[PDB]
């Protein structure tokens, strides 16, 4: 059985301007097998309409999945997103960086 | 036999009553198709299988049809329950099941008739009948006829037995049969056939000329209250030898 | 368009 | 999405002449196979011809030939030399999304030519009880019509072609038999 | 320009947990356009593009069936395939198809593809001459013989020469706005201190069309790739892209470094200092 890590990068649709309105994207790939959970938090909060893509592939079999939802980006509101998967001894959160 | 086996050749049940039609696929193949001819609807595909499991059921009937392929040797085709509208000739037929390209080879079918009562059921009355000596004379050919009379449903398999082989050169029997009281829904049929055989051949006394009618009528499953014998699945056989003279 | 042809493996 | 159309559902050849029988398709895709299936009477059906649509040659199989036109979706079949075993229902058919669809199916039926009229009309009598009696009309040729019975007692087959294949001979017959009734006007209305 | 048409099918085995999950994705280019997922309600093929929605209620009838014995031909390739390596009934397994087909500016056909993989390894694929095979293990030889004897290459020709190029092309046109277009990308550059000493700079691109861009940085009109940070390509949401590459910097030297991006929708590949 091969396994793969999931690579993930969290970031907005558009640059975000504070009280603008956005979407928050979480972007998992390189991963196997398809198995993943993945959660967008606001605050450590579990955003509750969150949507994602369907299930796809790359050239060397991994998967990859965009969640994502409508948020409002502030100075101070801190996002985030949670991956689980096989891979992991725990869920993994990376912090939403508006400068990356 | 090393084809698609379907058991069995024809079935006459009662409405309200339970089918369960069986098929066996050519040995290695492994996918298995139903379908059922029709005189209204045609070929028809009614569900198929590759490896025992059921890739496509659209045609089934919404209710009342139920399909299993248990292992690969087999699958039966069940109809609960039987409704007059559901008489067809139900094929089976397999593949080698490595494409849905893949050639079907088709068995012989179960032709299900489903009456809405068996009082109407009647065995066949045979009777062979011996060429004309005029016909030996003007043609050097024999004519034998064989008449299966009285018989309903129209479930018969009529077969020539020449000293105890089946016999297929010759031979000619009615496409249709024809209604005795050709003015009644339920009329009992009858059916002829011909065996021409050379008159040298039909002038040796000890050639045998056997007639066989095979009838598939009633279990003895189903219940009997008529004034008459049980019409059960059953062979009616009429014979004549050979004459010099 | 999808392909028709069904193949196994 | 996946039909096939046989247009003439009776079709008739004379012994040893050819025939076509007829075939329109529609398909959604690229990917399809086409066949031929002929039904004896048997019931069996029976591989006549197949038809890959990627192969650009028609397909032959010894007397039996398609006009695979790809451009106009027609797959007619040819028979040549046509044979009284040739008499069936035949059914154009196709592989696409479902792997074996059927067009309504076309009944051939192959005329003997009857090499020498010989028109006759005999009486048989019954093997075991000899009371009963049947009347054989037998050796005409094939335009010969059958009348049915106008009597409402009387019982009149249609015909009947039979192959003494080891004589290369072959005759049709009719048969008539009541509870009477003489048979030499048994068949005097056919 | 050249585009392509693909499918990507995946199926997974749950073991006692109903039957396996099954997903089929449709694309052109970058741009996906169908969908279909067993665990969800409509038990449809779906569209995802604007474009596709003028197929009439006949096309989505017959994708349905044609995705949906997708699905089942998976249930049962995945018991074979368990069958193939000695695996037991409780372990979830993993079947994925790619297949499609390219065509060239003059929108004929160009290349075609067919492959399998199970348990994210290759199993089985169509050569570049579409008329042989390529075999990963022993298992999959058997699967080889099964296809070689029943002509399957010469049955995906077919499609991927016909229904998959004249498909693809009719896409296109439908969907000229969205498939023929370029977006060339949105630059910037980005200035984060990290030390008193050190900085980052950070050159973005964004909602660039199709997805395939070149960010590279130079130092003193140098190539350089020591201490840099590339992600990789990422969905916006909206069917663009971005992308971004960094490099730690030196505090004062910044005006040395240049990042450069060349994307298919530029005139002339676009240099970008810190300023």
């Amino acid at each position: 059985m091969i396994q793969r890590t999931p690579k993930i990068q969290v970031y907005s649709r558009h640059p975000a301007e504070n009280g603008k309105s956005n979407f928050l994207n979480c972007y998992v790939s390189g991963f196997h097998p398809s198995d993943i959970e993945v959660d967008l938090l606001k605050n450590g909060e579990r955003i509750e309409k969150v949507e994602h893509s369907d299930l796809s592939f790359s050239k060397d079999w991994s998967f990859y999945l965009l969640y994502y939802t409508e948020f409002t980006p502030t100075e101070k509101d801190e996002y985030a997103c949670r991956v689980n998967h096989v891979t992991l001894s725990q869920p993994k959160i990376v912090k939403w960086d508006r400068d990356m | 036999d090393a084809g698609v086996i379907q058991s069995p050749r024809h079935e006459v049940t009662e409405m309200g009553q339970e089918v369960t039609l069986r098929c066996k696929p050519i040995s290695g193949h492994n996918s298995l198709f139903w379908y059922r001819q029709t005189m209204m609807r045609g070929l028809e595909l009614l569900i198929y299988f590759n490896n025992n499991v059921p890739i496509d059921d659209s045609g089934m009937p919404e209710d009342r049809f139920s399909a299993k392929m248990p292992n690969a040797s087999f699958s039966t085709l069940k109809i609960q329950p039987s409704e007059p509208r559901d008489s067809a000739v139900y094929f089976c037929a397999s593949t080698w099941g490595r494409a849905s390209t893949d050639t079907q080879y088709f068995g012989p079918g179960t032709r299900l008739t489903v009456l809405e009562d068996l009082k109407n059921v009647f065995p066949p009355e045979v009777a062979v009948f011996e060429p004309s000596e005029a016909e030996i004379s003007h043609t050097q050919k024999a004519t034998l006829v064989c008449l299966a009379t009285g018989f309903y449903p129209d479930h018969v398999e009529l077969s020539w037995w020449v000293n105890g082989k089946e016999v297929h050169s010759g031979v000619c029997t009615d496409p249709q049969p024809l209604k005795e009281q050709p003015a009644l829904n339920d009329s009992r049929y009858a059916l002829s056939s011909r065996l021409r055989v050379s008159a040298t051949f039909w002038q040796n006394p000890r050639n045998h000329f056997r007639c066989q009618v095979q009838f598939y009528g009633l279990s003895e499953n189903d219940e009997w209250t008529q004034d008459r014998a049980k019409p059960v699945t059953q062979i009616v056989s009429a014979e004549a030898w050979g004459r010099a003279d | 368009r999808l392909q028709s042809l069904q193949i196994y493996v | 999405a996946q039909t096939v159309t046989q247009s003439q559902p009776e079709m008739s050849v004379q012994e040893a002449e050819t025939v076509t029988l007829s075939c329109t398709y529609d398909t959604s895709e690229s990917d399809y196979y086409l066949f031929w299936y002929k039904q004896p009477p048997s019931r069996q059906m029976i591989l006549v011809i197949r038809q890959e649509a990627y192969k650009q040659q028609n397909a032959t199989e010894n007397r039996f030939s398609v006009n695979f036109q790809k451009a106009a979706k027609s797959f007619s079949l040819k028979i040549s030399d046509s044979q009284l075993g040739d008499a069936a229902m035949y059914f154009c058919a196709s592989s696409g999304n479902t792997p074996l669809v059927f067009g309504k199916g076309t009944r051939l039926s192959v005329i003997p030519n009857i090499q020498n009229p010989d028109p006759a009309v005999y009486q048989l009598r019954d093997s075991k009880s000899s009371d009963k009696s049947v009347c054989l009309f037998t050796d005409f040729d094939s335009q010969t019509n059958v009348s049915q019975s106008k009597d409402s007692d009387v019982y009149i087959t249609d015909k009947c072609v039979l192959d003494m294949r080891s004589m290369d001979f072959k005759s049709n017959s009719a048969v008539a038999w009541s509870n009477k009734f003489a048979c030499a006007n048994a068949f005097n209305n056919s | 320009g050249s585009h392509s048409m693909r499918y990507f099918f995946t199926s997974v085995s749950r073991p006692g947990r109903g039957e396996p999950r099954f997903i089929a994705v449709g694309y052109v280019d970058d741009t996906q356009f169908v969908r279909f997922d067993s665990d969800a309600a409509s038990q449809r093929m779906e569209p995802r593009a604007p474009w596709i929605e003028q197929e009439g209620p006949e096309y989505w009838d017959g994708e349905t069936r044609k995705v949906k014995a997708h699905s089942q031909t998976h249930r049962v390739d995945l018991g074979t395939l368990r069958g193939y390596y000695n695996q037991s009934e409780a372990g979830s397994h993993t079947v994925q198809r790619m297949y499609g087909c390219d065509v060239g500016s003059d929108w004929r056909f160009l290349r075609g593809y067919h492959q399998y993989a199970y348990d994210g390894k290759d199993y089985i694929a169509l050569k570049e001459d579409l008329r042989s095979w390529t075999a990963a293990d022993m298992a999959a030889q058997t699967t080889k013989h099964k296809w070689e004897a029943a002509h399957v290459a010469e049955q995906l020709r077919a499609y991927l020469e016909g229904t998959c190029v004249e498909w693809l092309r009719r896409y296109l046109e439908n969907g000229k706005e969205t498939l023929q277009r370029t977006d060339a990308p949105k630059t910037h550059m980005t200035h984060h201190a990290v030390s008193d000493h050190e900085a980052t700079l950070r050159c973005w691109a964004l909602s660039f069309y199709p997805a395939e861009i070149t960010l590279t940085w130079q130092r003193d009109g140098e190539d350089q790739t020591q201490d840099t940070e590339l992600v990789e390509t990422r969905p916006a949401g909206d069917g663009t892209f971005q992308k971004w590459a960094a490099v730690v910097v030196p505090s004062g030297q910044e005006q040395r470094y240049t990042c450069h991006v060349q994307h298919e929708g530029l005139p002339k590949p676009l240099t970008l200092r810190w300023e």
